[PDB]
């Protein structure tokens, strides 16, 4: 039995997005699909169902205007139309085959944004001082949409020690930074931005004299 | 609408440790409640049926049970596949319903956070920006608080955080703190200052630097 | 509702679902003799599930009770033929949203 | 004078705003208040409008989609007590679409003593987490608050403002936070201490009398409540209304007179709008209760000797029997209100079903009208009707009209049978089987006919009897 | 077709009195 | 009822006038 | 195909008087042109010393049929071309070994 | 039938699609 | 609302085959 799921759906404001969940292994019209919204950090909260057989539907009264629940017995598949998004930011959305098992998630994003390749810079100085007791680099990748980006260090090795945190958007484009901790007697942040076919890297160099 | 009420929000142990969580029903459901795992990935699996009936695969160490209007999961002997997150649903009454959840995290030792400040780059001082960041790294318990201080005034404007999720190696957690300035209000202040206030000390910890030579 | 399966899993043959129109507390099976004829329970015959093997097997036996009055409570309870019986359970089908009584109220 | 100002009757307002200004002499509405579907009024028609006397609703309250109202601190600032002894589907308090309301501001509301809260659907509406319901409800389980600005991260609830912060609002717990508690930027929710109960307290902390509720103007005194706990009477909160004076409407104490006037004859408006008021129990209410009739001279309710007597009311104030059917629905009554006409033409044991349905009627306060029956022989049916009133009467002032029935032979056996007919004619004709002489007795007795009938005049004597244990022989 | 919140604004598209 | 009239049924743009109030 | 099935009020399928005929041209899922199922009184399907039923395709189902012997269940496979487990099926004779008549009466032992 | 459903009646917009050919 | 020759029409604004 799997109930698969459709997105990333990034959306503009003011428009309706159209999330599916095509169902396989029992027959679809003998049970109800339910779907759920997550606002992430947070909880569940029930949207409301449709019986495929009749096409008769319940919806929570917080989501009656907001939700439009359809299915097409043709494809297995049910959907779900959001109306009207504004500053929802993002959320994820689930459908359920009456609880037992649920789809995968899909997430749905309201932005203006455009396709933008980040600014990608080294962190590494203190300024003045340069004391010992482990030094800890960093890399700031900022002004980017969509999501996801890959940060690695040193091509791959130097997986002790890293912190990738993960991406806040502000203001329509994403920041995403990562720490690096490394012995004072001991560097590269490497980049890549599927979404633009973009790799820039930074030799994360300090800040100072002729070196 | 029957309010369910999730207890506690979060809970630490230790493998092989025996913990339950609770859901409190306002109002009698009967036996008709769910009990939901949802992993990382964000894939919900249910657990229980019918307050205390185990879904097929589900390991025997997951038990439900009921007392007056609690209802609780019992995890017999933790696994470390076990430490995600748990909620509990009423299917009683036309409101289906669910409890805000239980987070449930791996006990460690306490540890004081490393904390770093970084003045902007020059290569981003030449884009016209000014990103001031500050780690506060491998901490533990979760909780934390940070405050920026320019030339000795509390700044809140700009400032945005990100934690990580518990690290898989030590069980710690990290926060960044990222102030965004222009490069030319950036060039108008001396000292910057980033401060974490932690339960392992009743005294802050203070980094800064003056906008000075590198 | 759960599935049966007796000690030898083997040649599991139906369930059997009571609902009657019911008020509060005071209803149990053996209610009004049955007996042949004129009956005192609505009935349903369910036909046994399909297993689909051993991992995932609850593809829990269902009923859709149709023909139902709205905001009316039912005395509920499954049996499994001639093993293990469902307690009797009370469901309201629905009634009118507040909303919508208030309309019909505030517009003639 | 607790409410000095008038009682006034239950409110819809719709539309306009002109309607309202029907409350501005209440102090207390005896009933229900709605206020909905205002799809042109603008912040200033509110500006200068307030109700000031307002200390009391019965029932509930209930506003609807009205534009342009951004709080009701202004329009009734003194309501103390929603007592919802009727509810609008379980609630006392209904704010739903109201598109522009950003504050309750209902800062003097106590107590609601019946019923629940619902609050839904209001885009602008906050100040509602900084109410605590507890202090008003004893029950806040059934509230529904939803779909308020409220539920999104845009409130900026503010109750400091004095000094901000320092010695200002109560602040009560939720689970484990602490909220100060207001109803607006500029008023406090009212707390008392826990020992006043739902009395209320003045403003340096005394308990109200424990018959005041809500709030007082000076402390435990029963003349000096706002509101009162049980019932009202001369400026006066009392635990039970002392004699001559009865319970009306679960709160106030009226007399006999009041209670009179009240029943006295509502002519018509039987469906809603009569009642028709009655004493039980220390108590003017609508209408006896079960296994009680009305003693009719002092409107005193007195358990019924067998069964109740029962009132049957007439749609359009007529009806017409043509069949078993019909009739049937008239069964068990003993008083009709309206007029009847029979239609009856054939069937099967009519007199014996007819006096099963038709046999308790005791009084008609329209008119009697039979026509085409061609089935009756006799209206003995009518086994114990006594009374035709003629309040109502056929054209040309007919209270009794018998027209074209062919078999009808007797009316009634007046050796045995007594009728009073109050007002109105009488009308005969085409009766061929009906003498003159039953008819005449009848106008006696109340206060084309006979043609085909030769009426009694010879008698027949037997000259022979012999009977057998199983014959008899006559001539 | 008609419905909800709508029957509202329907009614007073209608009414406008 | 006018809930039974447009919304669990369709009336008609006339059906929908008659009682304004 | 025919199918009983739950008929609790059964104790014959001879009701069906003219029946000469089951042609199996539809099927109960498993291939059954005649299926019956949990029928607590059942027990006679028809009179085969008189009745002659034939079934062209399919095959026959007999589940819990308490009062049905076997034997006319394999009576019923010759003719046509958890049974029987809650009756016993003829077996011994009781002889009358005494009879008297009179015009009201019959006195027997 | 259509002339019931629409005529004699009041067809909603989707009944109305539905058997459209 | 809805009818004789314009049942024809809305069903075609519908249709669009
Ligand atoms: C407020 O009172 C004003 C004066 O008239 C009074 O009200 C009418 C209705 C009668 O009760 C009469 O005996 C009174 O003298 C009115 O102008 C105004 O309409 C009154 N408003 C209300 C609440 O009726």
């Amino acid at each position: 039995v799997q109930l698969q799921q459709s997105g990333p759906e990034l959306v503009k404001p003011g428009a309706l997005v159209k999330i599916s969940c095509k169902a396989s292994g029992y027959t679809f019209t003998n049970y109800d699909i339910h779907w759920v919204k997550q606002r992430p950090g947070q909880g569940l909260e029930w949207i409301g169902w449709i019986y495929p057989g009749d096409g008769s539907t319940k919806y929570n009264e917080k989501f009656k205007g907001k939700a439009t629940l359809t299915a097409d017995k043709s494809s297995s598949t049910a959907y779900m139309h959001l109306s009207s998004l504004t500053s929802e930011k993002s959320a994820v959305y689930f459908c359920a085959r009456e609880w037992a098992y649920w789809g995968q998630g899909t997430l749905v994003t309201v932005s203006a944004a455009k396709t933008t390749a980040p600014s990608v810079y080294p962190l590494a100085p203190v300024c003045g001082d340069t004391t010992g007791s482990s030094v800890t680099l960093g890399c700031l990748v900022k002004g980017y949409f969509p999501e996801p980006v890959t940060l690695t260090w040193n091509s791959g090795s130097l997986s002790s020690g890293v912190h990738t945190f993960p991406a806040v958007l502000q203001s329509d484009l994403y920041t995403l930074s990562s720490s690096v901790t490394v012995t004072s007697s001991t560097i590269t942040c490497n980049v890549a931005h599927p979404a633009s076919s973009t790799k820039v890297d930074k030799k994360i160099e300090p800040r100072g004299p002729t070196i | 609408d029957i309010q369910m009420t999730q207890s506690p929000s979060s809970l630490s142990a230790s493998l092989g440790e025996r913990v339950s969580l609770t859901c409190r029903a306002s109002q009698d459901i009967g036996g008709n409640l769910y009990w939901l795992q949802q992993g990382p990935d964000g894939t919900i699996k249910r657990l229980i049926y019918a307050t205390s009936s185990l879904d097929s695969g589900v390991p025997k160490r997951f038990s439900g049970s009921r007392s007056g209007s609690d209802y609780s999961l019992t995890i017999s002997s933790l696994e470390s596949e076990d430490f995600v997150d748990y909620y509990c649903l009423q299917y009683s009454s036309s409101p289906w319903t669910f409890g805000g959840g239980t987070k449930l995290e791996i006990k460690r030792a306490d540890a004081a956070p490393t904390v770093s400040i970084f003045p902007p780059s020059s290569e981003q001082l030449t884009s016209g920006g000014a990103s001031v960041v500050c780690f506060l790294n491998n901490f533990y318990p979760k909780d934390i608080n940070v405050k920026w201080k320019i030339d000795g005034s509390e700044r809140q404007n700009g400032v945005l955080n990100s934690w990580t999720d518990q690290d898989s190696k030590d069980s710690t957690y990290s926060m960044s703190s990222t102030l965004t300035l222009t490069k030319d209000e950036y060039e108008r202040h001396n000292s910057y200052t980033c401060e974490a206030t932690h339960k392992t000390s009743t005294s802050p910890i203070v980094k800064s630097f003056n906008r000075g030579e590198c | 509702w759960e599935p049966y399966w007796p000690p030898d899993f083997r040649d599991l043959l139906g369930f059997m679902l009571f609902y009657k129109e019911a008020p509060y507390q005071n209803v149990t099976e053996f209610d009004g003799q049955d007996a042949c004829g004129s009956n005192s329970w609505t009935v349903v015959d369910i036909d046994p599930p399909l297993r689909s093997n051993d991992p995932k097997s609850q593809n829990h036996p269902g009923w859709l009770m149709r023909g139902l009055k709205p905001w009316t409570q039912y005395a509920i309870f499954v049996k499994t033929l001639v093993g293990a019986k469902s307690d009797i359970i009370y469901v309201q089908t629905d009634a009118t949203t507040f909303e919508d009584y208030l309309h019909n109220v505030v517009f003639v | 004078h607790l409410y000095p100002g008038e009682v006034c009757p239950g409110m819809d307002i719709r539309n306009n705003l002109t309607r309202l200004h029907e409350l501005e002499n209440c102090s207390v509405i005896e009933g229900h208040l709605q206020i909905l579907l205002m799809f042109k009024t603008r912040p200033e028609d509110f500006r200068d409008l307030s109700f000031p006397k307002l200390i009391m609703i019965t029932d509930y309250l209930l506003l609807f989609r009205v534009y342009g109202l951004e709080s009701l601190k202004d329009l009734f600032p003194n309501l103390t007590v929603i007592r919802g002894s009727r509810l609008f589907f379980n609630y006392a308090l209904v704010i739903f679409e109201m598109v522009h309301l950003k504050e309750l501001g209902l800062y003097n509301l106590m107590n609601i003593t019946r019923g629940s809260v619902r609050i839904e659907k209001n885009n602008e509406l906050c100040y509602l987490a900084t109410i605590d319901w507890s202090r008003i409800l004893d029950s806040v389980e059934d509230n529904h608050i939803v779909l308020n600005k409220d539920d999104n991260e845009e409130c900026g609830d503010i109750c400091p403002g004095t000094a901000k912060g320092k010695t200002n609002c109560p602040a009560t717990v939720i689970n484990g936070q602490f909220v100060e508690r207001c109803w607006t930027h500029s008023h406090c929710q009212k707390v008392c201490p826990t020992i006043c109960k739902s009395h209320g307290c003045t403003a340096e902390g005394l308990c109200c009398h424990s018959e005041c509720l809500g709030n007082c103007s000076q402390p435990d005194d029963p003349t000096k409540c706002v509101a009162c706990r049980n019932f009202y009477l001369d400026g006066r909160c009392v635990e039970t209304c002392p004699p001559p004076y009865y319970h009306f409407q679960d709160w106030r104490c009226v007399n006999f007179s009041f209670c009179q006037d009240l029943h006295h004859k509502c002519k018509n408006s039987r469906r809603q709008g009569c009642h028709q008021y009655v004493i039980h129990n220390n108590k003017c209410i609508p209408e006896c209760p079960s296994g009680y009739t009305m003693n009719s001279s002092n409107l005193l309710c007195t358990p019924c000797l067998g069964p109740c007597p029962k009132v049957c009311h007439l749609l359009e104030g007529e009806k017409t029997i043509d069949s078993v059917t019909s009739a049937q629905e008239l069964r068990g009554c003993t008083v009709i209100n309206g007029s009847l006409i029979i239609n009856i033409r054939g069937g099967n044991n009519l007199a014996a079903e007819l006096e099963a349905n038709l046999g308790l009627i005791e009084e008609i306060s329209g008119y009697l009208k039979i026509r085409r029956s061609y089935a009756l022989v006799s209206l003995s049916f009518f086994r114990k009707l006594r009374l035709i009133r003629g309040e109502t009467l056929e054209i040309g002032n007919y209270s009794f009209y018998a027209l074209d029935n062919q078999n009808l032979r007797q009316l009634w056996d007046w050796s045995k049978h007594n009728l009073t007919i109050t007002q109105g004619k009488l009308f005969f004709h085409y009766n061929p089987k009906l003498c003159l002489s039953e008819i005449h007795k009848m106008e006696e007795v109340s206060g084309t006919n006979g043609d085909q009938a030769s009426c009694e005049n010879e008698l027949l004597k037997f000259s022979y009897i012999r009977t057998s244990f199983d014959k008899i022989l006559l001539r | 077709h008609l419905c909800g919140s709508h029957l509202v604004e329907a009614l007073y598209l209608v009414c406008g009195e | 009822g006018i809930v039974e009239q447009c919304c669990a049924s369709v009336c008609s743009l006339y059906q929908l006038e008659n009682y304004c109030n």
